[PDB]
RNA sequence: GGAAUACUGCCAGCUGGGACUGAGGACUGCGACGUAAGUCAAGGAUGCUGGCAUAAUGGUUAUAUGCCGCCCGUCUUGAAACACGGACCAAGGAGUCUAACGUCUAUGCGAGUGUUUGGGUGUAAAACCCAUACGCGUAAUGAAAGUGAACGUAGGUUGGGGCCUCGCAAGAGGUGCACAAUCGACCGAUCCUGAUGUCUUCGGAUGGAUUUGAGUAAGAGCAUAGCUGUUGGGACCCGAAAG
RNA sequence: AAAUAUGUAAGAAGUCCUUGUUACUUAAUUGAACGUGGACAUUUGAAUGAAGAGCUUUUAGUGGGCCAUUUUUGGUAAGC
């Protein structure tokens, strides 16, 4: 709302905010970006390090669908199952009943480990694991079978 | 004449009467504006003050962050308040029958509670049950864990995290970051 | 509505004032005004007038006469900061001043109703008039030239200085 | 001065003569007497201007 | 329970028990003003009687008032007069005579004009232009429970006592003089007997040390 | 709710000071002091009129 | 040799005249005088009396008198300026909207969040209802191939509000969220070290390093709205010589 | 070799006694650093004052200066 501005308030100030010295210009430094390495060079360095030059390799014709891969962490591996039976596997902690987690199907494409997982056996599909992941499913007594 | 030593008519500079509109937070307002003046207890002091935060200086408290301050020596069966959101998380597989005083609830965070035969309680319910604090234990969330913190303080060799849109290579990753290009920040 | 309303009204009994340590003592009138000094009116309808000084009323005023007989002055009373006290002094002793008062001088305040338009005195205060001056005139002649002393009028001549006089 | 602080405390704690560590500003000087035995005051006068040269 | 006289009597009868102590106590100081004078006024004269010269103690206690306004003061001057609650012009403060503050006194003395207090002077400041600070509010004293609500914890329990504890230079003198309120005297009644003040008492004018002369300045501005 | 001054309004210096009676009543102002005779030495007096 | 006076200083010594003020509104307090009753100048003015009851006091307005007062706006170190705009009056006349953003605040939900591309529906541009996707967040670090967050109550120490135990209290002890400093641990990069093994050239366990990251260490974000600030736009309004 | 200006310190994050750790150090349980246990509290380590102390984010205007005492350069001097 144009009611609750400050230009409603510097009605009958002579400059309105700007300065009797100042006296608001078009562009008193340059439009848009002028003067990086220039004029403007100190607030580039202190606040933007890095804005020039170029770094790396260059990709032509990147799909992100090759690297589609969303991650995720050991610390949940159980969101995944309903909650509704989730509490009776962890009850029925033996194998042979042990539940079938397919991350593909919630739309993972890696398991990483950050660590603590209960110590129910669990059978965990996916695509690509880290190291430590795995380890801690092999100790609660699951197993890892890779999908694609 | 006055050789005034400090600045005059100056305001505290603290919050008091919160600038929130909601009636029913003004209630808890006037129900601890009364127990902090006529109870002399720190602990509704220290409440009332809490009532008046804004939404960043309130983070939400997750469900474990409650049950390791119940881990503490002598602390299980105390009634914990929480002036603000408390929040559930899945990471945590059990959790302790205890009460929890708090502003709000989400749904997870209100079943995790009650399903382990927990209560969860209001501020007013609380006053009425300990009108001064009685083996209470206030909690926070953490502040400093926002996004907007990382940005506050950018400047050469601080590691400031720039305020960037879009990141990747060829984003802010050259002269200036690298002693192969130029120098290093 | 043209004015909407005060949402909060004030209350509209008055309250007590508080225990007010106001009292009331005795004037000290100042040590020149002793009954039967004589007097000069300052004010009202007879200043300039010499007269002589009787009694202190209730009501802080001073009950002087002229003699009525001397200088036409009747038995009135005077503020005490309107008179000059003068050390010229004849005695009252013989004379009966307790009968005099506050109520002794009643006006009967007129009413509103009462109009004066266009345009006497009580029998009892001529004849207390005559009782007190025989007395008091019998007194004066002891002293020459005291009948003659109050019966003409005071004023400021060329070249008098009150700060300076002596009355 | 902190070591000589901590043995004065020490050995004054013994009889407990309110031990007074803090230092002190130069305070000012006591009443005193000023004989003239072989002191009598000796005048003295400001001198003429002189050359000296 | 009805509280008017069972509780009443014992509140006025505490109020009598401490109503005899003032007495007693201000009949002592009294009693110790009195003897003081008398043994300084006969040891001048014995010392002369014996040939000798009777040096007396230097001054303990001064009463400072600031003669200068507030415009155009340099900093470490300044900075002084607010060290010593001077903020104000005709405003007074006493200060304990020591090293450390002589030489404060010497960075100030263009815009104070200071001396040596008498019990005249000092207990009719205290008397008419005594003020507590109470709560970091200015409070007239007024009455001996304010005193002693307040100065109570170093033995100060009437406006005698806190009199006493200036005049004297006692163990708890910071803590009564910073209880006190600046002084917030008014112009002198008669003048300043200069035709102009910005110059030393010695050169003529109104600041510096005038030793015992301040009494009369300050009575005059009381 | 208003300051009444001391060294006037004797009621409020009774108030503040118990011992004003007694002061008063003595005459503790005006205290006499006992005669001393005691003379200063020769030498004061010489040194004091020395020229 | 004995006094007086001056001068300076003190009195909780007495007393006369003048001026301005009367704030507050049942009581409470501290005091004073009396054996007591009670009274008082003791936490802010009352008592008596008069004239008038009306333009009398008073408000407004014009005039006169005494003293004072240079023309406003602006650029400027400095304007009444012999600096610029202004003869006068009415009406109009200049920080706006949008896309994307920073800090702060309010609101709902919360490890999630966003119904509105669209579909259903409707009292028809409204309101109400909804699937799959997708955007952002929940993981970082490398140029990349790649790899990818617990030795331990998610660590030790110093503070730390609040709570708990004793204590009349002062204080002592326990536990200590957020937050501050520090020493460690884990993840990614860099430089090393190089085990069981082997398509003998692959693999990379194990352990380090005054190296490095916009990381982890019981998640805070998403959405909408407001002031303020930024950028591109005509961009607060009017103004070139030009091309 | 001054005067005026100028750095540091005047305690609890401290002092003292005993002994624990280490891959540094020492000829050497000798050191160094960090610790455990114990003793010393409002005169706990000069004065004066403290009007609250500490910390963070964000943004405006400004970026032509001039005068005076004192020190001082150029210049005969200057309202330089």
């Amino acid at each position: 709302p144009s009611r609750f501005t400050k230009t409603r308030k510097h009605r009958g100030h002579v400059s309105a905010g700007k300065g009797r010295i100042g006296k608001h210009r078009k562009h008193p430094g340059g439009r848009g970006m002028a003067g990086g390495q220039h004029h403007h060079r100190i607030n580039m360095d202190k606040y933007h390090p890095g804005y020039f030059g170029k770094v790396g390799m260059r990709y032509f014709h990147k799909q992100q669908a090759h690297f589609w891969k969303p991650v995720l962490n050991l610390d949940k591996l159980w969101t995944l199952i309903p909650e509704d039976k989730r509490d009776q596997y962890l009850k029925s902690a033996s194998k042979e009943t042990a539940p079938v987690i397919d991350t593909l199907a919630a739309g993972y494409g890696k398991i990483l480990g950050k660590g603590r997982i209960p110590n129910v056996p669990v059978i965990v599909k996916a695509r690509f694991v880290s190291k430590l992941a795995e380890e801690k499913i092999r100790a609660a007594g699951g197993v890892v079978e890779l999908i694609a | 004449g006055i050789d005034h030593t400090s600045k005059q008519h100056k305001r505290s500079g603290h919050r008091t009467a919160p600038k929130s509109d909601n009636v029913y937070l003004k209630l808890l307002v006037k129900l601890y504006t009364f127990l902090a003046r006529r109870t002399d207890a720190p602990f509704n002091k220290v409440v009332l003050k809490a009532l008046f935060l804004s939404k960043i200086n309130r983070p939400p408290v997750s469900v474990s962050r409650i049950a390791r301050a119940l881990k503490q020596e002598g602390a299980a069966n105390k009634t914990v308040v929480v002036v603000g959101t408390v929040t559930d998380d899945a990471r945590i597989f059990e959790f302790p029958k205890t009460t929890v005083a708090a502003l709000r609830f989400t749904a997870g965070a209100r079943a995790k509670i009650v399903k382990a035969g927990g209560e969860c309680i209001t501020l007013d319910q609380l006053a009425v049950r300990a009108p001064k604090g009685q083996n209470t234990l206030i909690l926070r969330g953490p502040r400093n864990s926002r996004e907007a913190v990382r940005h506050f303080g950018m400047g050469p060799h601080k590691g400031k995290a720039p305020r960037i849109l879009s990141t990747g290579r060829k984003f802010e990753r050259a002269r200036g970051r690298r002693r192969s290009k130029g120098f290093k920040v | 509505t043209a004015q909407q309303a005060p949402k909060w009204y004030p209350s509209e009994d008055v309250a007590a004032p508080k225990k007010t340590r106001k009292a009331v003592r005795p004037q000290k009138l100042r040590a020149s005004l002793v009954p039967g000094t004589v007097l000069i009116l300052l004010a009202g309808r007879f200043r300039g007038k010499r007269v002589v000084y009787l009694k202190h009323l209730e009501d802080n005023t001073l009950l002087v006469t002229g003699p009525f007989k001397v200088n036409g002055v009747p038995l009135r009373r005077v503020n005490a900061r309107y008179v000059i006290a003068t050390s010229t002094k004849v005695s009252v002793e013989g004379v009966n001043v307790e009968k005099f008062n506050v109520e002794y001088f009643a006006k009967e305040k007129l009413t509103k109703k009462e109009k004066k338009e266009a345009n006497e005195i009580k029998t009892e205060r001529v004849e207390d008039q005559k009782v007190v001056d025989k007395a008091l005139i019998a007194e004066i002649k002891k002293t020459p030239l005291l009948k003659q002393y109050l019966s003409a009028s005071f004023s400021l001549k060329n070249g008098d200085k009150p700060h300076m006089l002596k009355f | 001065r902190v070591k000589a602080n901590a043995a004065k405390r020490a050995e004054a704690k013994a009889q407990g003569v309110a031990v007074q560590l803090k230092r002190q500003p130069a305070q000012p000087r006591e009443s005193r007497i000023v004989s003239t035995e072989g002191n009598v005051p000796q005048t003295l006068a400001p001198v003429p201007y002189e050359t000296f040269i | 329970a009805e509280q008017v006289a069972a509780e009443r009597a014992a509140r006025k009868a505490a109020n009598k028990e401490k109503r005899a102590i003032i007495l007693e106590r201000n009949a002592a100081y009294q009693k110790e003003y009195e003897t003081a004078e008398r043994n300084i006024i006969q040891a001048k004269r014995d010392a002369k009687a014996a040939g000798s010269y009777y040096v007396e103690a230097q001054h303990k206690l001064v009463f400072v008032v600031r003669i200068k306004g507030i415009n155009k003061i340099p900093p470490k001057p300044r900075k002084v007069l607010q060290l010593l609650r001077l903020t104000r012009i005709n405003s007074g403060t006493f200060v304990k005579v020591t090293k450390a503050t002589l030489e404060l006194l010497k960075l100030i003395e263009p815009y104070v004009a200071y001396g040596y207090p008498s019990y005249s002077t000092i207990r009719q400041l205290v008397y008419k232009r005594g003020f507590g600070k109470i709560n970091k509010q200015r409070v007239p004293l007024s009455d001996n429970a304010i005193i002693e609500a307040n100065l109570g914890k170093y033995g100060i329990l009437s406006i005698d006592d806190l009199i006493h504890e200036i005049i004297t230079v006692g163990p708890h003198f910071k803590q009564a003089n910073n209880f006190l309120w600046p002084f917030k005297l008014s112009n002198p009644s008669g003048g300043w007997g200069v035709p102009r003040k910005f110059k030393h008492f010695i050169q003529g004018g109104s600041f510096g040390n005038r030793e015992e002369f301040i009494n009369k300045l300050v009575k005059s501005m009381n | 709710v208003l300051k009444k001054n001391p060294l006037k309004n004797k009621q409020v210096l009774l108030r503040l000071n118990p011992y004003a009676k007694v002061f008063a009543a003595e005459k503790l102002g005006s205290k006499k002091a006992e005669k001393t005779g005691t003379k200063p030495a020769a030498v004061f007096t010489e040194t004091l009129k020395h020229d």
